[PDB]
């Protein structure tokens, strides 16, 4: 058999990795601070990097990739993107943003007041105009141009956001879960006032006119990919997907030097959530990564099935749902 | 780095002059004192457990105790009984009669003085002497009751030195009279306090293992002493022979016992093996290991599933691969990951030494400290109230100076022993 | 010329002493027997390898060396080794009944017994040095001697030598070889006593010297002899700007000035390349780039950690063999493009580089084959606190239970010293994360 | 890169390169303590003597 603990109770992900392991008959779970595990789904803060790889005779391997939080931390990431010349500065699938502090301050008004002259909408993580305004709500916080022209699916003239799932293995493969999902704003967009944020945010917890459209404001690709055939005359492949695919690849490489326990005396995979927006002109914009991110029910099944065989099966094997993104 | 052996009673004396004849084969010395081997491993580390005489004669650092004639008689007319040196033959006329308080308070005590006199001159010729270990029962009277007045007069004399005991543990299976849980259970108070190290040798689990495993419908006390000088032998190996761990009695001390009273080690033996049968076939390591750890293969009659190890320290013996050791002793921890205390770090250390007892080519012995040797205790608890909330046979006792308060204090100190290891189980 | 004293403490220490005055020997043309026919100045001399060795009149060259063991067997097999013609008896001490993996019983108990006879001996090197700049100990963390002991002598040492600087090579504690299992309280103990009186010290992980054997030198199951035998290399490396001629790291003061900028964060961290088994029939030999790209990488650490996920204080380039400066600056132009090599804010981002030419010696019929360049690098990099936490945690895992702790109390020790000890150990952890992050 | 102060000699050469700038007791009190463990030792020594002696 082999061995595994659980130090992330309030992981939906692993706790069903965690059901599929020990249905298998060969993985026995052990108590949280059992030092003689060969994986560990660990905890979200302070994981204990440097213990791991130190028992004889146990080949270890952890759901979390160390230093990957400098893409799935909002600050973070956007100065890997400045700073990082595989990004650089002119980088075109993520917009405008600058950090400040409860900072590059004189930088920011150096493009709000060229602004001026023109469409000055921005967004700080909250939506205002003019922005002097919101350096006093700040008062660490990042300031990003607001997209204020997206994509409006008809019926409805209404935003939405694309998490698509991206698995990276212990040999640094790239994997995209086929299945992506549209977390949609049931509101249509109004772009006179960004007060009433029930339009823009497109979150789901900040949708409780939900789920008119679709159930639970969730419309998933096989939906999405026949009303852009409808609607716009394309695929969901070349309009969209192609440019997904396209800035997931250039972020885990950018960090790869950085991240990667190719050598390491212990082993590491993560799952990531990548959240992108789509303009009015079909051009994808990422908006942020997410370390630790939750699925969406009906894809729970299938995801954390693929999670055991591809990232834990393939360092531990018994006695696809993928697409490889190359490098 | 010396030892002194001190074997008291009749149990003490045949367990001990069993171990001297399968140590004195192994380090090639006859029953003259004469060495005629053939490798230079045996005589490296020989002055542990022998001192060399006149005319390069190697003299065992044993000192025979008892209060009967009877059973010395029997060892100084034995195959090896010529190697021991004659003074150190102490013994009385009287008896003890089975009986703990003739031992320890009337009978013992007009002895005790002899003994320590010799036990003092073996000491005195010592570079640097490590401590004592002691063969005895803790059913009878010699062994049991002298036997810890000598541990707790050594004690005084040599405040800083180890002490060591072999105790076999009686058993109704193998039982010589009926007030022997009243004797163990005044020498454990005893040993709980005056020892560093004791071997839990239960005559229970020594019986089950002639009887179930190796297939003796009747065994006899020479087929139980087969089991304790094999596993006698093994124990000792660290401690008689060179290695990569030369080992002595406080380093094993302070490695096994994480807390002074839970001293009392489960023995186990591998590959199991009765008198005048040989079996042919080498063991593998993965069978050495699997064997030495199944509870078949204990010497005290407790479940290890049924507690947790604290401390273990492994022997293999023979020619074999180092690297599978490793393997499989780590395979064996991470396997049962459950069964060693997560709060002492890698609490399983093992040796391997080249020499292999005789008659075996691969040999694996085991040293436990478990929680699950409160079963021992809690057993022979339960069979001290039976008779003792009746104060039956009692009269034994009284008429030699014992009040029962004595008796109340025992049966509560071993309790307490047994709360005890019952309090690291649940942590 | 400046000299250092040499003071090997426990088995680990003096058998790691044994490793290194074998490979100076052969690096300075020195035999068994103490001559030395490439020295002409007979009977002195202020060359660089004097540091090491004193000379007699009769041409012998004695290691300024003092071994002591508070147990025989070890130093004993010294005394009648193949170098045993090479130590006066004075400078090899030995009692009778060691410290049984007890650092109370090392420190207190049988440490008293010999401390002032060690001092004594110490001294009488010490007359004999002109202008002694301080002490290398080596020693380990977990045996009661190589911790107990050395923790005593390290205190007086800053009494009796107060201007004198004191270095450490120590062995960091590792399951795979060790023989006891209270290691950890022996560890943070002899840290917390040594920490203020220690100004760089070398940590060796034995487990990390432990898969170098097995991966790069095809070795199934290491021996000490294996393991002592490639940390001896390590260290000739460290030491060899105090034996050579040169301008980088030559006394030890410019090791703690080099590579040490916070007093109490004084463990830098090694790594060494390359490790090629004598019995490999074909070997292509490394470059400067390709040998220099390994010490970035964690599997040729002496301690196993990610100096990706921390921040450099300093960094030496100690060079033996076929290098020249050219090469040593492209290769460090690629390596800085490729790798995550973060230095804090406060200090200059660059590399010393030190260069010998004399290439790698290797001792004949030794399991290290002859290699054309090597190369140590010595990097104070915070990530090095990882050892700390391992550390830390089996210390916290066990002192929870007081488990074993009797056995310290019983020496006279108070169980006071275990929390107090552990609490600077979370005061070092501290102190690497504010400088790291 | 800077390459500064190279030094050369017969056995080698060493040198500095830049890649970018920046942004005790006494022996009083060790005899002290050695000496009041000695006293915790005698202390529990005497006690097992005077148990013993019960
Ligand atoms: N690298 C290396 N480590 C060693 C060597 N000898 C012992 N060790 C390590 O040292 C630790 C035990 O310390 P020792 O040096 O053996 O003990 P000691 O210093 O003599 O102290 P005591 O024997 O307890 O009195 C274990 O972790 C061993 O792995 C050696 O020759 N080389
Ligand atoms: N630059 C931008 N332009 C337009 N809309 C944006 C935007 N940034 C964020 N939004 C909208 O705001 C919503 C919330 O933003 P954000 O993703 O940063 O918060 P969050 O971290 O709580 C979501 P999660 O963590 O689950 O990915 C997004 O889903 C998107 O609809
Ligand atoms: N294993 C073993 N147990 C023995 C032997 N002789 C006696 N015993 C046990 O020891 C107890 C009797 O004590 P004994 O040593 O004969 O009395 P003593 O002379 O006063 O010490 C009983 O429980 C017996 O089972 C022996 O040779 N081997
Ligand atoms: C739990 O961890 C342990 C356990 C035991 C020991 C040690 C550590 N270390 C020692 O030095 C003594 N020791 C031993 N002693 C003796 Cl006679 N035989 C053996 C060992 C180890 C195995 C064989
Ligand atoms: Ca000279
Ligand atoms: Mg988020
Ligand atoms: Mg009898
Ligand atoms: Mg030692």
């Amino acid at each position: 058999m082999y061995t595994f603990v659980v130090r992330d109770e309030n992981s939906s992900v692993y706790a069903e990795v965690s059901r599929l392991l020990l249905a298998t008959g060969q993985w026995k779970r052990l108590r949280k601070d059992n030092p003689r595990f060969n994986l560990m789904l660990g905890e979200r803060n302070r994981l204990p990097f440097g213990r791991l790889g130190h028992e004889p005779g146990l080949v270890q391997l952890v759901n979390y990739y160390r230093g990957a939080d400098k893409l799935c931390r909002k600050a973070s990431l956007v100065k890997l993107i400045k700073t990082s010349p595989e990004l650089s500065e002119s980088c075109t699938w993520f917009p405008e943003s600058y950090v400040i502090y409860p900072d590059e301050r004189e930088v920011f008004l150096a493009a709000y007041n060229r602004r001026r002259e023109g469409g000055n909408v921005w967004i700080a993580k909250l939506i205002s105009s003019e922005a002097s305004e919101l350096l006093d709500f700040i008062d660490v916080h990042v300031i990003q141009k607001y997209l204020e022209k997206p994509l409006l699916l008809e019926p409805g003239h209404r935003k939405f956001d694309i998490r698509s799932w991206v698995l990276v293995d212990h040999l640094y493969n790239i994997y995209l879960y086929r299945e992506g999902v549209l977390r949609t704003s049931s509101e249509p967009y109004n772009s006179a006032n960004f007060q009433d944020k029930t339009c823009h945010l497109t979150n789901h917890c900040i949708q409780k006119n939900y789920g008119r459209y679709e159930e639970g404001n969730e419309m998933f690709f096989e939906e999405f990919n026949q009303y852009l055939m409808d609607a716009l005359n394309t695929t969901l492949e070349n309009s969209i997907l192609l440019q997904i695919k396209h800035i997931i690849r250039s972020c885990l490489m950018c960090i790869e030097p950085a991240i990667s326990t190719k050598h390491l005396h212990y082993q590491s995979f993560q799952l990531f959530g990548f959240d992108f927006m789509v303009d009015e002109e079909l051009k994808v914009w990422l908006i942020e990564v997410n370390g630790a991110p939750a699925c969406a029910q009906k894809l729970y099944a299938e995801l954390c099935q693929g999670i055991v065989d591809v990232a834990i099966s393939s360092v531990f094997p018994l006695a696809s749902i993928f697409i490889k993104l190359h490098h | 780095r010396e030892i002194v052996h001190i074997q008291a009673g009749q149990c003490g004396n045949q367990i001990g002059a069993k171990f001297w004849e399968v140590i004195s084969d192994e380090h090639g010395i006859d029953p003259t004192g004469s060495y005629h081997g053939d490798s230079d491993l045996q005589l490296e580390r020989i002055n542990v457990y022998y001192n060399e005489a006149t005319g390069n004669k190697y003299v065992p650092r044993a000192i025979l105790v008892d209060l009967e004639p009877g059973t010395m008689d029997s060892v100084r007319s034995g195959p090896f009984g010529q190697i021991f040196r004659p003074d150190n033959f102490v013994f009385g006329q009287s008896g003890a009669g089975n009986n703990w308080a003739k031992g320890h308070y009337t009978e013992g005590a007009e002895l005790v003085d002899s003994v320590l006199d010799v036990v003092r001159k073996e000491s005195e010729s010592c570079d640097c002497l490590q401590g004592f270990q002691l063969t005895h029962s803790l059913g009878g009277g010699t062994g049991s009751g002298m036997g810890t007045l000598l541990i707790s007069k050594i004690r005084e004399e040599y405040p800083d030195r180890i002490m060591n005991t072999f105790s076999v543990m009686p058993s109704p299976k193998v039982s010589d009279t009926v007030v022997e849980p009243y004797n163990a259970t005044l020498s454990v108070h005893q040993l709980v306090e005056n020892t560093d190290e004791t071997y839990c040798i239960d005559n229970e689990a020594l019986y089950d293992i002639c009887f179930r495993t190796l297939k003796l419908t009747t065994p006899t006390y020479g087929d139980l002493n087969h089991l304790v000088s094999a596993t006698m032998s093994g124990v000792t190996t660290c401690l008689r022979f060179p290695g990569q761990l030369n080992a002595d009695l406080r380093k094993l001390a302070v490695n096994m016992v994480p807390f002074p009273r839970l001293h009392f080690f489960m023995p186990g033996f591998a590959p199991l093996t009765s008198r005048g049968s040989q079996q042919y076939r080498a063991l593998t390591v993965p069978e050495l290991t699997q064997q030495m750890f199944d509870s078949k293969n204990m010497m005290a009659a407790c479940d290890p599933r049924h507690g947790r190890y604290l401390t273990v320290a492994a022997i293999f013996r023979g020619r074999m691969s180092m690297k599978e050791v490793d393997e499989q002793m780590l395979n064996v921890q991470n396997k049962n990951s459950s069964y060693f205390v997560e709060w002492i770090p890698n609490n399983v250390k093992t040796a391997v030494c080249d020499i292999p007892p005789r008659g075996l080519k691969m040999s694996a012995t085991f040293i436990g400290n478990s929680t699950a040797i409160q079963e021992l205790f809690k057993r022979i608890s339960e069979q001290f109230t039976a008779m003792f909330r009746r104060k039956a046979f009692l009269h034994w006792y009284t008429g030699e100076g014992m009040d029962e308060m004595e008796f109340t204090e025992a049966e509560s100190n071993m309790n307490d022993l047994v709360s005890e290891y019952q309090q690291y189980q649940d942590a | 010329m400046r000299e250092c004293i040499s003071i090997h403490v426990g088995q680990a220490g003096v058998q790691i002493g044994n490793a290194c005055w074998e490979l100076y020997c052969l690096e300075h043309g020195i035999q068994p027997d103490g001559q030395m026919p490439s020295d002409k100045t007979i009977g002195g001399g202020d060359d660089s390898f004097n540091t090491f060795f004193s000379e007699t009149g009769a041409g012998k060259h004695v290691p300024r060396a003092v071994f002591v063991d508070l147990e025989p067997t070890v130093i004993d097999e010294v005394r009648t080794g193949t170098y045993r013609q090479l130590f006066h008896p004075e400078q090899l001490i030995t009692g009778k009944e060691d410290a049984a993996n007890n650092y109370a019983r090392g420190h207190y108990t049988i440490g008293k017994e010999i401390i002032d006879l060690v001092l004594d001996r110490i001294r009488k090197l010490a007359d004999q040095c002109t202008g002694l700049q301080g002490f290398l100990v080596f020693h380990s963390f977990g045996g009661g001697t190589g911790s107990g002991f050395t923790s005593l002598l390290m205190e007086r040492l800053s009494v009796d030598y107060g201007k004198k600087s004191k270095l450490e090579f120590s062995i960091y504690p590792a399951p795979q070889v060790s023989t006891a299992v209270v290691e950890p309280y022996n560890s943070i103990l002899t840290t917390h006593t040594t920490l203020e009186h220690s100004d760089c010290a070398f940590m060796v992980d034995n487990e990390a010297i432990y898969d170098i054997c097995r991966r790069n030198l095809d070795i199934e199951r290491p021996t000490y002899t294996n393991l002592n035998r490639l940390i001896s290399q390590i260290v000739s490396s460290i030491t060899a700007s105090l034996r050579f001629d040169g301008a980088l790291n030559v006394d030890l003061t410019e090791f703690q000035t080099n590579l040490v900028p916070y007093p109490r964060i004084h463990f830098p961290l090694a790594t060494y390349a390359p490790v090629i088994s004598a019995e490999k029939a074909y070997h292509e030999q490394l470059s400067v780039a390709e040998i220099t790209n390994a010490c970035f990488e964690p599997a040729n650490q002496m301690v196993k950690c990610d100096p990706r996920h921390g921040k450099y204080m300093a960094c030496c380039l100690l060079y033996r063999g076929d290098v020249v400066p050219k090469d040593v600056n492209a290769a460090i132009a690629t390596i800085k493009t490729k790798r995550s090599i973060q230095f804090v804010d406060w200090c200059p981002t660059g590399f010393k580089v030190g260069i010998n030419y004399q290439p790698p010696t290797v001792v004949p019929g030794g399991d290290l084959a002859k290699v054309q360049r090597a190369v140590c690098m010595l990097s104070n990099t915070t990530a090095i606190a990882e050892a700390w936490a391992r550390l830390d945690h089996k210390f916290d895992l066990m002192y929870a239970k007081r488990a074993f702790v009797h056995w310290y109390v019983g020496e006279g020790m108070e169980e006071g010293e275990f929390s107090e000890a552990r609490e600077d150990m979370a005061a070092l952890e501290k102190d690497y994360e504010e400088v790291g992050v | 890169m800077e390459v500064i102060e190279l030094n050369k000699c017969t056995s080698g050469q060493s040198f500095e390169v830049i890649l970018k700038p920046p942004s005790d007791p006494s022996l009083e009190e060790i005899q002290k303590k050695l000496e009041a463990a000695e006293e915790r030792r005698k202390y529990q020594e005497a006690e097992l003597l005077k148990h013993l002696a019960e």
